[PDB]
């Protein structure tokens, strides 16, 4: 495994670098690829023997090699360049490849966006199987990192949720979503049933109403 | 149109044989070397093996004894073969074009390749030359390369979409499709929003699609949660502008470990 940093990070318009170091067998060996990993999305080679840019891919792209440390660095920092970067390089053959740990870059200075939130109660036909999943979906929101928390009749429910990681939709931005599971008899039951998500601070609540459905 | 499509089961069982095909299209196996590479959840890409257009294969020298490459060039389908997977070998697996060529590049700042009557040489200028005659200009601006130095390229040219393969014991659990729709009261919008809750199957992954993939804008599925019952729920959501009377929504859920596709109905929840 070729030595990355786990993450490194830089500011919208500005450069980064990252590097990829190896030994004399693989990095020293002087042909040194890098690819980007988008998640819901196939690899995409950027940088072939050192320092070539694959079709397609912005001369902002551009890499190069030091002994055993290769390098790539990326200016002009824009928001779809957050994604996992790979180097690559053969070793004792050509037909053995062996890839980097793998660096995550995060891209800072971005706005800030408020989540949208939408709750939506259970379905008649899953009410009739006895079970009810309340679903809690959030959007459009930026950094990716929020809290959920449930209510019923305005108490902290402790039991029986589950939340997603926040992850990327196509405008750059993080969604993520939350569950309630219940039964039948508890949805009928409580008064009311609210979806508390904060983001940065502040929150934002949505609520439903067993009885006007 | 160069195009690499990964087909093979999205689950198998421990201790069996994961055997996965990808078919080639727009361009000739005698022409192109493919390769195969993975990556496991939450892991980095793992390089697995290639076979070339002369049909020499080759692979991870540390996986070699468990993998097989083999291709039919008429058919332009290329195989590979995991003998007695574990849970450890869960992970999406691509099909790849690799560039693959044996090259043989000395000291930086010796570019050009110089073999002469006195041996093989690696050498700064492009002439070949003064030198070769000369053993003063030899000594100068070249290295004498040794027989074993060798020095080996190796990249992925076009990536395939990639086949997600689990690892599991458990049988599979096809989704059973809900519709999503707000409470009434909140039918005021300006734009509504619903959609399809996939809930308890077994295993990844599940594709969603709305009205037969005409409605594109507007959509967004959420990745899925993994409930401690070990079977998966996921959720999709579209906006749309409303009102939107005259129009129906049909959420599309595909799980091709049971081969089962479930087109459900959505209409809101008129009071």
């Amino acid at each position: 495994v070729l030595n990355q940093p786990s993450s490194v990070s830089g500011s919208l318009g500005q450069r980064v670098s990252i590097t990829c170091s190896g030994s004399s067998s693989n990095v020293g060996n002087g042909y040194v690829s890098w690819y980007q990993l988008i998640p819901g999305s196939a690899p995409r080679t950027l940088i072939y023997g050192d320092t070539s840019r694959a079709s397609g891919v912005p001369d902002r792209f551009s890499g190069s090699r030091s002994g055993n440390t290769a390098t790539l660095t990326i200016s002009s920092l824009q928001a779809e360049d957050e994604a996992d970067y790979f180097c690559a390089s053969a070793e004792d053959s050509s037909s053995n490849a062996v890839f980097g740990s793998g660096t995550t870059l995060t891209v800072l200075g971005q706005p800030k966006s408020p989540p949208s939130v939408t709750l939506f109660p259970p379905s008649t036909e899953e009410l009739n199987g006895n079970k009810a999943t309340l679903v809690c979906l959030i959007s459009d929101f930026y950094p990716g990192s929020v809290t959920v928390v449930w209510k019923a009749d305005g108490s902290t429910i402790t039991r029986n949720v589950e939340t997603t990681r926040a992850s990327k939709q196509s405008n750059s931005k993080y969604a993520a979503s939350s569950y309630l599971s219940l039964t039948s008899s508890d949805w009928k039951s409580k008064g009311s049933y609210s979806c508390e998500v904060t983001h940065e601070g502040s929150t934002v609540t949505k609520t439903v109403k067993p009885s006007e459905c | 149109q160069v195009q690499l499509r990964e087909s093979g089961p999205s689950l198998v069982k421990p201790s069996q044989t994961l055997s996965l095909t990808c078919t080639a299209s727009g361009f000739s196996l005698s022409d192109k070397a493919v390769g195969w590479v993975r990556q496991a959840p939450e892991k980095a890409l793992e390089w697995l093996g290639s076979i070339d257009t002369s049909g020499t294969t080759g692979y991870n020298s540390g996986l070699k004894s468990r993998l097989s490459i083999i291709k039919d060039n008429s058919k332009s389908q290329v195989s590979l073969s995991v003998s007695s997977v574990t849970t450890e070998d869960s992970a999406t697996y691509y099909c790849t074009i690799v560039h693959q060529e044996t090259s043989r590049r000395g000291p930086d700042g010796y570019s050009w390749i110089c073999e002469c009557s006195s041996g093989t040489y690696t050498c700064d200028a492009d002439n070949c030359g003064n030198l070769c005659p000369s053993d003063w200009q030899l000594t100068l601006h070249c290295h004498r390369l040794d027989s074993s130095t060798y020095t080996y390229d190796w990249h992925v040219e076009t990536w395939g979409q990639g086949l997600r393969v689990t690892v599991s014991s458990a049988s599979t659990t096809a989704p059973k499709v809900y519709p999503l729709s707000s409470c009434c009261g909140d039918k005021s919008s300006s734009t509504v929003t619903l959609g399809c809750l996939v809930s308890s199957y077994m295993p990844e992954p599940v594709t969603v699609t709305w009205n037969s993939g005409a409605l594109k804008s507007g959509v967004h599925t959420f990745p899925a949660v993994l409930q401690s019952s070990g079977l998966y729920s996921l959720s999709s959501m579209v906006t749309v502008p409303g009102s939107t009377s005259g129009q129906t929504f049909t959420c599309n859920v595909a799980h091709p470990a049971s081969s089962t596709k479930v087109d459900k109905a959505v209409e809101p929840k008129s009071c």
